[PDB]
RNA sequence: AGCCGACUUAGAACUGGUGCGGACCAGGGGAAUCCGACUGUUUAAUUAAAACAAAGCAUCGCGAAGGCCCGCGGCGGGUGUU
RNA sequence: CGAUCGAAAGGGAGUCGGGUUCAGAUCCCCGAAUCCGGAGUGGCGGAGAUGGGCGCCGCGAGGCGUCCAGUGCGGUAACGCGACCGAUCCCGGAGAAGCCGGCGGGAGCCCCGGGGAGAGUUCUCUUUUCUUUGUGAAGGGCAGGGCGCCCUGGAAUGGGUUCGCCCCGAGAGAGGGGCCCGUGCCUUGGAAAGCGUCGCGGUUCCGGCGGCGUCCGGUGAGCUCUCGCUGGCCCUUGAAAAUCCGGGGGAGAGGGUGUAAAUCUCGCGCCGGGCCGUACCCAUAUCCGCAGCAGGUCUCCAAGGUGAACAGCCUCUGGCAUGUUGGAACAAUGUAGGUAAGGGAAGUCGGCAAGCCGGAUCCGUAACUUCGGGAUAAGGAUUGGCUCUAAGGGCUG
């Protein structure tokens, strides 16, 4: 809703910031196993709880 | 907004300390004198083209005049 | 209170695509007064024709846009509807200009 | 003209609830909605407001009365008995 | 006497290849039997009923340290602001 | 009278107009306001309040000195005027009230007759058809609406009066006033802005500059909203508190006749208003049903015609692309629609399904009954178009 509270909006802010892909330079590292971001979330598919 | 019926009270409202500006609107069958004070925009309505011109010289010199168009 | 209106079609006359005379006899046969079109409704509507300027006067209530309607009827009669355009420069007057493409 | 022959107030109930029940409730529904005379101002503007409450339109006087009538015969006799006992006690 | 305006109702004449609530909108009816008075409600996803409820009628308990009931327990609680 | 919590639909002071973005606006910009809180010196003005007597003087106009008064004033009244001291205490009001019916007023929308401006048709006709044609909050004035407000006067041959009601010697009619709401009109705002139309600029990056116009009327059992009056219903009587105000009391305070005092809900002047939410969807694709699922999910606005109608059908503003695809064929059997000679339920467990009837006007209407009904009982007749006639009203003298 548009009638958010501060803690809910801050939680949504963090979950917005975690929803970006991995930077390109991390898999040029030596001890690297990550191919992509597997913890990604789409707004239509996964409904974040709440 | 406030309307001043007489000419004599208009001079006191223009000579107030809080009079920011005075502006003259020249339309048909009417001359309008508007003093922007702190709270109200005081308007003097003159339907005499001779008295409008003499009052225009009779404004106080410390007040800022903006002849509108 | 006399009502006087002017219709100045200077531009189509100087271009030669239309002549003001054939417009003026079309007016003098085609203005209706009190439901009667022929014979000018008596001597109440007078029409003078200057050089590409037709002046009309009337002491009965005469609508100005009736002249616009009759002029657009004349342009449709002589296929000038897609070329000329009847506008009002000042009031009690009408102008024949062109469409402003290119 | 005369609209109904034997039903009065209870003609609003139509063809329901039983003839004897309608005949019972007819007396209550007449006396409940009738306007009584006022004992204080004399005007006939003593109208029921709720059960036990009768309000006068002119005098603005409201009286605790009966449920369907302004006065009950079970209380008029009590009023008489209390005034005779009041005279008896003081002699 | 003059000047103004709003929708209706009734009647008459004429008229169409008897068609005219021209589309749309829009009750089939009657004589009876059984049950439930009726209005209402009900098995969400097989049963809407004659089942339930209902007003009316009739019994039963109780005058408050009481009747009925709740609660592991309290000078506990509901009916009871009775 | 119980800490405290408990409503983004209850209560709850106070913001509106124009413009602006690729995406935000009662929040940004401009212009107009407004509410609350604050103040020693209280910033100013006004009110409190500057009056009378005596004795002199001055011709008088008036001037000094004493003795006092002065916490305002007007109206018969309803009450009014810009203020107009007062505490602990007490009383009262507002917040603060259901559902339904009828009527009246005011807006908005629709409707009709004209003037403009711009468009559409013009094969023939059409002074024709379409679009548009205005003013915020706050203040002041005036209409209009309401009054269970006041004064005179005393009424039956009873009157006044509504749609209905209802009112009156506890004072009707008839005259004269008073109050409340005034969302309507005018004015300040405010034409400077907005809109329509025409034309010039900036070669453009422009709240660019100009010329005109934004007008006059009439109507309505119209629809919606709102205000008000009156009535009906209840064995149903339809919230509380925060907060605010008025009154009754008169403990007190202030000054001795003035650079008057205490005090002020009057007019201005000064400062401030912190924290959180604000984008978008809101539903045959942004929510819940495993999904862009024919399901479900609370509200506001509500044009023209036909018509009783927020019914159905067509259209305007606005919107969309036929609902997770297209092309070509037109076989059966399907699904969804129809139509059928003659017969008319012979079909079937069973008139299942389908069909008949249907609106309105005119008559007409049984058995039975709890007298209310049954009842649109049943039964028939009429219905188009066009041209007329008659009847049903206000305004002015
Ligand atoms: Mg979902
Ligand atoms: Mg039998
Ligand atoms: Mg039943
Ligand atoms: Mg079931
Ligand atoms: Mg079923
Ligand atoms: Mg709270
Ligand atoms: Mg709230
Ligand atoms: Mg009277
Ligand atoms: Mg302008
Ligand atoms: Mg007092
Ligand atoms: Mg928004
Ligand atoms: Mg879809
Ligand atoms: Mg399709
Ligand atoms: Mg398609
Ligand atoms: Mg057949
Ligand atoms: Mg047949
Ligand atoms: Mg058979
Ligand atoms: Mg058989
Ligand atoms: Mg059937
Ligand atoms: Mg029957
Ligand atoms: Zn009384």
């Amino acid at each position: 809703s548009s009638h958010k509270t501060f803690r809910i909006k801050r939680f949504l802010a963090k979950k917005q910031k975690q929803n970006r892909p991995i930077p390109q330079w991390i898999w040029m590292k030596t001890g690297n196993k990550i191919r992509y971001n597997s913890k990604r979330r789409h707004w239509r598919r996964t409904k974040l709880g709440l | 907004p406030r309307k001043i019926e007489e000419i004599k009270d208009f001079l006191l409202t223009a000579r107030r300390k809080d009079a920011k500006s005075v502006k003259i609107k020249k339309n048909k069958d009417n001359v309008k004198f508007k003093v922007r004070c702190s709270r109200y925009l005081y308007t003097l309505v003159i339907t005499d083209k001779e008295k409008a011109e003499k009052l225009k010289q009779s404004l106080p010199p410390g007040l800022a005049v903006k002849e509108l168009k | 209170q006399l009502l006087k209106f002017t219709l100045d079609c200077t531009h189509p006359v100087e271009d030669g695509i239309m002549d003001a005379a054939n417009f003026e006899q079309f007016l003098q046969e085609r203005i209706k007064v009190n439901g009667k079109a022929g014979n000018l409704g008596g001597g109440v509507v007078s029409l003078e024709r200057s050089k590409s300027k037709i002046t009309v006067t009337s002491e009965v209530p005469f609508s100005k846009r009736y002249l616009k309607y009759l002029t657009k009827k004349y342009l449709k009669k002589n296929n000038l509807r897609d070329w000329l355009r009847v506008v009002a420069n000042t009031k009690e007057s009408y102008e024949l200009r062109y469409f402003q493409i290119n | 003209a005369k609209r109904t022959k034997k039903v009065g107030i209870v003609g609003k109930y139509g063809t329901r609830y039983g003839a004897s029940l309608r005949k019972m409730v007819k007396k209550i529904e007449i006396s409940q909605h009738a306007k009584y005379t006022c004992s204080f101002c004399g005007k006939t503007k003593m109208k029921r407001r709720a059960v036990g409450i009768w309000h006068c339109g002119s005098c603005m006087k409201t009286v605790a009365g009966g449920a369907w009538t302004y006065n009950t015969t079970s209380a008029v006799t009590v009023k008489s008995a209390i005034r005779r006992l009041k005279e008896l006690k003081d002699q």
